[PDB]
């Protein structure tokens, strides 16, 4: 499972999207639990998502200090941000990633604990 | 690379380099298996393929080669046969038997081949469907002749038979035309004596197993249309109850006969008849009791390990059981010596409703319903299955499935959630199993209530604590609910009750404590005739659910105010009334404390509160006093209403804060909630606000066109002007909701209207489409469905501002705008239904577009619009019928009587329109009935003066389907118009003469007297 | 261990949507039909090992339909497609079985109920009985909602291993690499970008 030597930070539900710049529109990747994954022994702090049923991964990328999130036309509760290396679907791809959640309230408490993970990996 | 030389046919075409194309296909992948697809489909559509057909059949190393081929040869059979010469058609039909007498005579191939040569046997089949008997009537003879010389070749005639039955008798209704379909039934029927000669020799000699199996799958199909006296007058039901059941490599396919045999209604007069029914029972219970499992074996566990074909077995023996039982179970009731093979075979019923198979269980539990049923009316019969029901209730109790109030659901990760779907198929399920323990606990009360009661005991002393075991239990207990009668129940619910007010409150924990909660929610929601008689009761009961809509978790606090609503839809009396040993109406004790109670709510559960004191409300039949009700419940949204409208009149920016604008939707939610309820009732509160709410549908209407202006039409993506039209949404949505119910039609055209049409409908006109908003259409069709016949100047308005400019948000693809598509022709259907007047004064370019949008319904695979569209077009075929012979309707047959006969043939006729068939037909027959019952005083002409429009009808009906169907015959096309006009009074006969023609124009030398079936 | 899957079912169904709500997560709201047939691999992980489905989306209208029954040929077991909104795409279930089993005579088959999460349903679950008879598992599945949408792979998997009590299991989370972005394209890092921010996300009215 590869999640023994991690500690859990933050979860919450949410749904993800990637952005087909080729269409130009969004695209679902995967709704389940979004959680924060820090090492116990790097102590480095990644973004781990599988969809609901199947448990199949959908995010899995290090919060980069480098990531800003940024808000979406027309959502209060959603964030947008790019990813240069998601090893979700095999070979580290770049994406322009966007999540959205039940309420503004957990969007909010999303971006403090996103925020607080990039202060971790600066070290 | 270099694949595609075999689509060049000017050369010979390469067999090694097909068949490389074909194992790139079938075996390859990606690219390459891609560019191997689309050459194979070309190969296989070009229309000469099939010359080559017989050189792939001879030189070629693969088998899947040869099936394409054959695939190419179906094509041809089926379609274009009879455009052949006659030696092409001998030609084919030689090698194809040649290729199948081939196969089977090398016995290596038999084995390995059995895709090729049973796609050999079904392109077989093809050319008797075209050639046989009128052009082969030997075949049956030869066929059975054949069979002696090889048994491969007697193995595979069985296949070929097998699939010829089917093919008849089983697939022929949507594929053959009436006459040729009953035609190919004589000619089976006549041949079928000699043809059961075969099938039962080889099932009384009988080889080794595949013969016998190949002769019982094609028996298998013969007993859907043979008849009777095969089975019963000879000793074939012997053999297939005894013989066949012994060996399981033919006991699957044996189980299968019987059970086709069990389910025919045989003559219920005949002694012997029925001593051979009862009989092939009997051996077949014996079989399996000892060659396959003794009744008290666990089936449960023997269909969960799933060794070999046991869950197939299994299946197949629920389904041999309770179709034989079903219908023949009275044989063994009466007879003493018969009632131990009637329990027997119950009893495996029972064991086969203890497995773990949602659809498995649907089946035995649909026989189950059968016989409980039976025992409710039918005398002297309960006392036989006393042991069977008892054991039945314990298995259903133990196996109820959720219902649909209950809105707590255990996480895939085993914590308590709310449910957020609903399953469709568990709510079914649940309504299946308690209609059947409703029967059970009429059959055997007592029975029933201690088998409850002594579960619920042990629920209470954690000797069998579980959530499974509290939540099934609860769900039998109130699914049962009037079975008892009162005293009986009375007695029985207080100790439920108590005993769930107990357990809540013993069990701390979030997930716990909201497991009994609903369980206590729901027993008590299915008992409102105890509640009613028991005000002590029914108080604390309803004090409960105000103490569960301040728990943390939202799945209690939903099912507090739905439980609440129900509740009180059957107890909204004892509300009222000032109950003995009250100070008031405990409806005023509940708007009181009504901000305490709903403190911890959500928005959309605080209007279902609402909506559930609106039915409290509406009980009260003083007009006084109720007005007075309705005012004292509305305080709060009418005290925060006039202040967003006391500081709203001036500063016009509050409406933009999103908070306000949260503020307000809410305040119209709870309007809508309360007038959902109360219908007519709510007029003095909608008066309160009417004219401020307009306002505010203006005041938001012109934020909106403003943000769309400043930002794009992006904005109306954003949440503040999502949040905008939801006000206007919800106005509509309320202005909706109290006309639909309103019974003061007069004060709705004197006061209400005229302010709507005002606000809605220019400000609908004059936006762009974007920020259009459908619910102004489905506002409009109310205001036209219950007062439409009153405002004819306000139908007129309303058609002139939606009807060009929604009509041309939805004229350029079937999917964009799509509320836009169903709200409009529900308009336009009220309009021409209640109002035609309207389109009579459209100018006739309007007119046009009108009878434009309703051929556009047509040709929606929507079935929301295509059948509002077909009844638009019905309603105003009958509009223009009743005007008698004016010029309009004079005109309207000239300019549109043929626009609305092709473009119905034209959905009729291309393939992409089935569902729609029967509203197509009914549509063109009453088009046909007008020109024959002169109907039409006009010619539909611009052909030799004094001509009847009878005759031009099929003058042009004639031309047009021969330009659109050019490969049909000239006497095709005739006899089938003549036929479709002498059946234009009767539907059942126009249908099937309709469905003969789509058969007739998918192939080439169709029958035109086929059309005389009738 | 890889087994081949084929699909059918009337046009319209959502045999696309359903398939590619498995591949990549998404929902596939435009009807584009199939021609012929589009093969997938799909993999799920189990605690049996990886399994792999050869999905051999094939074409339901007939003008598309290709190779037709020549689809079938080894494939290993099937899902039947319908649509509960059509009582139409429910009354050719028995014609896609007759034409699949003929070419393959003894696999395992799941019956499918899709759009379950429409309101307005046509085909009642009262008169869904094809399967019983036909030895069929049959699951109402919504490929919008993913209602059962992970059941029908999993009972086929089930009967395709043998092993009754085989389950889906989390596939393993490799370490994700530390990579800072590009000071080359991180100007251009808000072309691409800024268009997505301002591209509205589908469906703002779910829950998610
Ligand atoms: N509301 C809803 N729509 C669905 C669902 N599944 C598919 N659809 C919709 O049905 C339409 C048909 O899409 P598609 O997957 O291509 O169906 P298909 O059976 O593969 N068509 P074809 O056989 O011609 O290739 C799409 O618009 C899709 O969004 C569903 O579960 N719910
Ligand atoms: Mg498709």
């Amino acid at each position: 499972t590869m999640e023994e030597d991690e500690e859990v930070l933050y979860k919450v539900r949410a749904k993800l999207f990637r952005f087909d710049a080729d269409a130009k529109e969004w695209k679902e990747r995967g709704t389940g639990d979004c959680k924060f994954l820090k090492n116990k022994k790097t102590n480095k702090v990644r973004i781990l998502m599988r969809r609901d049923k199947t448990l199949k991964i959908c995010a899995n990328h290090i919060i980069a200090p480098e990531y800003t999130l940024k808000p979406n036309v027309g959502s209060d509760r959603s964030w947008v941000y790019a990813c240069t290396a998601d090893i979700a679907e095999g070979e580290a791809e770049a994406f322009t990633f966007a999540i959205r959640f039940g309420s503004k309230e957990n969007a909010d408490k999303f971006k403090e604990e996103f925020e607080k993970a990039q202060e971790i990996n600066k070290k | 690379g270099s694949m595609e030389g075999i689509l060049d046919f000017s050369n010979d075409l390469d067999i090694a380099l097909l068949d490389q194309v074909v194992s790139t296909f079938y075996q390859g992948s990606g690219v390459q298996q891609k560019q191997a697809q689309e050459i194979l489909t070309k190969f296989q559509d070009n229309p000469d393929a099939w010359q080559k057909a017989d050189q792939i059949l001879q030189f070629s190393t693969n088998p899947q080669s040869k099936f394409i081929a054959l695939s190419i040869l179906d094509k041809l059979i089926t379609r274009k046969w009879k455009l052949l010469p006659n030696d092409h058609r001998i030609g084919i039909r030689n090698f194809v038997v040649g290729m199948i007498i081939s196969m089977c005579q090398d016995d290596e191939v038999f084995k390995t081949q059995k895709n090729l040569i049973n796609k050999s046997d079904l392109t077989l089949v093809q050319i008797l469907k075209q050639e046989w008997p009128q052009n082969w009537p030997e075949f049956i003879p030869e066929l059975i002749g054949s069979s002696s010389s090889s048994v491969n070749v007697c193995e595979n005639n069985m296949i070929v038979l097998k699939l010829l039955s089917e093919e008849v008798f089983d697939f022929s209704a949507e594929q053959m035309t009436q006459a040729k379909a009953l035609h190919l039934k004589n000619s089976m029927s006549k041949e079928f004596e000699q043809i059961f000669k075969l099938c039962f020799q080889v099932l009384e000699q009988g080889s080794s197993s595949s013969l016998i199996v190949a002769t019982l799958e094609s028996l298998l199909r013969y007993l859907h249309w043979i008849p009777y006296r095969y089975i019963y007058e000879t000793n074939i039901l012997e053999l297939l109850s005894t013989k066949f059941m012994t060996s399981p490599d033919t006991r699957a396919i044996t189980l299968k006969c019987l059970t086709e045999v069990s389910n025919l209604k045989i003559p219920q007069d005949n002694d012997l008849i029925k001593r051979q029914t009862v009989l092939f029972f009997q051996n077949t219970l014996q079989q399996i009791a000892t060659s396959v499992m003794p009744v008290t074996a666990d089936l449960k566990a023997t269909y969960a390990n799933a060794n070999g074909n046991d869950q197939s077995f299994l299946q197949d023996l629920a389904m041999f059981l309770t179709t034989y039982l079903a219908r023949n179970r009275a044989l063994l009731e009466s007879d003493e010596s018969l009632r131990e093979l009637l329990l027997n075979a119950h009893q495996y019923l029972i064991q086969l409703s203890k497995i773990e198979e949602r659809e498995l269980f649907k089946t035995t539990l649909d026989y189950w319903h059968n016989l409980v049923a039976d025992l409710f009316y039918e005398p002297l019969k309960k006392h036989i299955y006393e042991e069977i029901c008892s054991q039945l209730r314990l298995v259903i109790i133990e196996n109820m499935v959720r219902p649909e109030e209950v809105l707590v659901v255990e996480n895939d990760e085993g914590e308590i959630v709310r449910e957020f779907v609903k399953e469709s198929d568990t709510i079914q399920l649940y309504k299946s199993e308690r209609e059947v323990l409703v029967y059970l606990t009429h059959l055997n009360v007592i029975d029933t209530e201690e088998i409850m009661i002594s579960k619920l005991a042990r629920q209470i002393d954690g000797s069998e604590w579980s959530w499974h075991n509290i939540n099934t239990l609860s769900w039998a207990i109130g699914s049962i609910s009037g079975t008892m009668s009162e005293d009986t129940e009375k007695r029985f619910v207080v100790t439920v009750i108590k005993d769930l007010l107990g357990l809540c409150e013993q069990k701390r924990g979030k997930d716990n404590k909201a497991v009994v909660a609903s369980d206590i929610m729901y027993v008590v929601g299915q008992y409102p005739r105890f509640l009613k008689a028991h005000w002590n009761f029914l108080r604390t009961v309803i004090l409960k659910l105000f103490k569960f809509m301040h728990e943390t978790h939202e799945g209690v606090q939903d099912m507090a105010c739905d439980t609440f609503i129900k509740i009180v839809q059957k107890c909204k009396y004892h509300f009222v009334i000032q109950q003995p040993r009250e100070s008031e109406p405990f409806i005023q004790t509940i708007i009181r404390d009504i901000q305490k109670t709903t403190a911890d709510l959500q928005p959309q559960q605080v209007h279902t509160f609402y909506k559930a004191c609106g039915i409290i409300i509406s009980e009260e039949r003083s007009v006084a006093e109720r007005n007075r009700l309705l005012s004292d419940l509305m305080q709060l949204p009418n005290m925060a209403w006039d202040t967003i409208v006391e500081q709203s009149t001036a500063n016009p920016t509050l409406l933009l804060d999103s908070e306000t604008v949260k503020i307000i939707a809410n305040i119209i939610k709870t309007n809508v909630a309360v007038c959902t309820s109360m219908g007519a009732d709510f007029y003095p509160q909608l008066g309160h606000i009417y004219y401020n709410m307009l306002q505010l549908y203006r005041a938001v209407s012109s934020m909106i066109s403003a943000q769309v202006a400043a930002e794009g039409l992006i904005a109306t993506k954003t949440p503040k002007v999502r949040g905008l039209r939801t006000i206007k949404k919800e106005i509509l949505k309320l202005v909706e909701t109290y006309i639909s119910k309103a019974r003061n039609l007069d004060d709705v055209v004197k006061v209400l209207v005229e302010p709507l049409l005002n606000a809605v409908l220019e400000d609908y006109m004059n936006n762009v489409p974007d920020a259009r908003d459908a619910e102004v259409l489905n506002c409009m069709t109310t205001v036209v469905e219950k007062v439409g016949h009153m405002i004819p100047q306000g139908v007129i308005l309303i058609l002139q501002s939606v009807f060009e400019c929604t009509l041309d948000m939805i004229n350029k693809d079937f999917t964009e705008y799509p509320e836009h598509r169903v709200e409009f022709y529900k308009l336009l259907k009220v309009i021409n239904e209640k109002s035609f007047a309207a389109f009579l004064e459209l100018p006739p370019a309007a007119f046009k577009l009108f009878v434009d949008a309703i051929c556009w319904a047509f040709k929606h695979n929507n079935r929301d619009v295509e059948v509002n569209g077909l009844q638009i077009a019905l309603d105003l075929v009958k509009n223009i019928e009743r005007m008698g012979n004016v010029p309009f309707a004079n005109e309207f047959h000239k300019n549109y009587f043929f626009i609305f006969v092709s473009e119905t043939f034209f959905v009729l006729t291309d393939s992409d329109h089935k569902s729609g068939f029967s509203k197509q037909a009914l549509l063109l027959m009453k088009l046909i009935s007008l020109v024959y019952d002169n109907k039409i005083s006009v010619p539909l002409y611009q052909v030799p003066q004094g001509t009847s429009n009878q005759v031009y009808l099929s003058q042009y009906l004639a031309n047009m389907l021969s330009n659109a169907f050019p490969h049909l015959t000239s006497e095709q096309i005739a006899s089938f118009l003549s036929a479709l006009t002498k059946q234009c009074k009767d539907l059942v006969v126009f249908k099937g003469t309709l469905r003969d023609f789509l058969v007739q124009i998918k192939e080439v030398g169709g029958d035109p007297t086929d059309y005389l079936f009738a | 261990v890889q087994f081949k899957l084929v699909l059918v079912g009337d046009g319209g169904t959502g045999k696309t949507t359903f398939v590619k709500r498995h591949l990549t997560g998404e929902f596939e709201k435009k009807y584009v039909a199939t021609l012929g047939v589009e093969v997938h691999p799909l993999v799920f992980h189990t605690n049996r090992g990886p399994i792999k489905f050869n999905v051999w989306d094939t074409a339901g209208q007939e003008k598309f339909g290709g190779l037709r029954d020549g689809y079938y040929i080894q494939a290993q077991c099937a899902i039947i497609m319908f649509d509960v909104t059509s009582r139409v795409t429910y009354k050719n279930v028995p014609n896609w079985h007759r034409d699949l089993v003929r070419v393959c005579e003894n696999i395992p088959i799941v019956l499918c109920g899709n759009k379950v999460d429409i309101k307005d349903r046509k085909v009642k679950a009262k008169s869904i009985v094809f399967h019983r008879k036909k030895n069929l598992q049959y699951y109402d599945i919504s490929a919008k909602s993913n209602y059962n949408f992970e059941k029908p792979f999993l009972w086929l998997a089930r009967k395709l291993i043998g092993d009754p009590n085989l389950e889906f299991v989390a596939m393993p989370a490799l370490a994700p690499p530390e990579v800072v972005m590009d000071p080359a394209l991180a100007a251009q890092y808000e072309h691409d970008l800024e268009v997505a921010q301002t591209t509205a996300l589908p469906d703002e009215d779910d829950d998610l």
